[PDB]
């Protein structure tokens, strides 16, 4: 299947507290791998995952330049922001980025990409090209102007294509008996009473790698995702994987209703009752 | 491999 | 923006009396970033807890993990305290191990 390397920046102001909050987390796939936070007694890029442990101190030095670096831009940026909208000193603000590339089961590149916000709310991107930006308000068309004329997009798109793509295919080779293997999901279905003579049925999923699932109810064939309270698939701490989905049911008839598990993991989906 | 650039905004 | 944090609390595996499982917060959907978690064992602070998978959606929103490892007993409780801007008090989410 495919996979991703992400990294998530955020940059967060806070007035008469001293510096910015700065915080790099890197990710293959749904797993995280490494991290910075200026917040770290001694600041540097650290390994998330054990299969890091095979990369050399000159890895960690180069990250660890290249965070502070980075650092210091968004500090900058969070100055010249106050202006560009007017604010005052006073607030706090939040900067965020997310790049990544992404490729095929083959290593080929799939796609690339970079979007920034401030506040919450899109800034700037990077279109699908990779060749020209997308700017959400008057703010944003002054940086993409400045970058247009420093030719920023020809450097990221080197970076999106060929630095990250490598160095991707590079931690899926040393990460393999982590990150291209599947644990199956476990499933059990809980009940529970309600007032008026019905009843939730919850399906649960644990266990699994990697996070993709599908989790369905249904009743005589027909599914019923439109009936259906769900979490969003969550981490379980040990970097397996788990959600849960549920239906309210009239009192009597939780037989007739079938919960359906599917998974890279499951050679045949799962289908379970209470 | 981090982006190692972020221009300034 | 203001967006109020969804919590989360959960076992990785279903909890069975002195047998080592995970005790997992998991707290999203929310905006601004600055915020307080805190897993509390039978009202008091839990020293070891990890903070992990720090993430935001495709909407911005703020993701983040608080895990520690524990023995689940009989009587002992478990909660998730958190405070942010959004809420007027903090917010004390209990495990509930029969969900």
């Amino acid at each position: 299947g495919p996979h991703s390397l992400r990294y998530f920046v955020t940059a967060v102001s806070r007035p008469g507290l001293g510096e910015p909050r700065y915080m790099e987390v890197g990710y293959v796939d749904d797993t995280e791998f490494v991290r910075f936070d200026s917040d770290a007694e001694n600041p540097r890029y650290e390994p998330r995952a054990r299969w890091m442990e095979q990369e050399g101190p000159e890895y960690w030095e180069r990250e660890t330049q290249k965070a502070k670096g980075n650092e210091q831009s968004f500090r900058v940026d969070l100055r010249t922001l106050l202006g560009y909208y007017n604010q005052s000193k006073g607030g706090s603000h939040t900067i965020q980025v997310i790049s990544g590339c992404e490729v095929g089961s083959d290593g080929r590149l799939l796609r690339g990409y970079q979007q920034y916000a401030y506040d919450g709310c899109d800034y700037i991107a990077l279109n699908e090209d990779l060749k020209t930006w997308t700017a959400a308000d008057m703010a944003a068309l002054i940086t993409k102007h400045k970058w247009e004329q420093a030719g920023e997009a020809e450097r990221l798109r080197a970076y999106l294509e060929g630095t990250c793509v490598e160095w991707l295919r590079r931690y899926l080779k040393n990460g393999n008996a982590t990150l291209l293997r599947t644990d199956s999901p476990k499933a059990h279905v809980t009940h529970h009473s309600r007032p008026e003579d019905k009843v939730t049925l919850r399906c649960w999923a644990l266990g699994f790698y990697p996070a993709d699932i599908t989790l369905t109810w249904q009743l005589n064939g027909e599914e019923l995702i439109q009936d259906m309270e769900l979490v969003e698939t969550r981490p379980a701490g040990d970097g397996t994987f788990q959600k849960w989905a549920s239906v309210v049911v009239p009192l009597g008839k939780e037989q007739y209703y079938t919960c359906h598990v599917y998974h890279q993991g499951l050679p045949e989906p799962l289908t379970l009752r209470w | 491999f981090a982006p190692g650039n972020y221009p300034a905004w | 923006i203001q967006k109020t944090p969804q919590i989360q609390v959960y076992s990785r595996h279903p909890p069975e009396n002195g047998k080592p499982n995970i005790l997992n917060c998991y707290v999203t959907q929310f905006h601004p970033p600055h915020i307080e978690i805190q897993m509390l064992k039978n009202g008091k602070k839990i020293p070891k807890v990890e903070m992990s998978d720090m993430s935001f959606s495709k909407d911005w929103s703020f993701y983040i993990l608080a895990h520690t490892e524990f023995t689940p007993t009989e009587t002992d409780t478990y909660a998730c305290r958190v405070k942010h801007d959004s809420m007027a008090e903090p917010k004390t989410v209990y495990w509930d191990r029969d969900m």
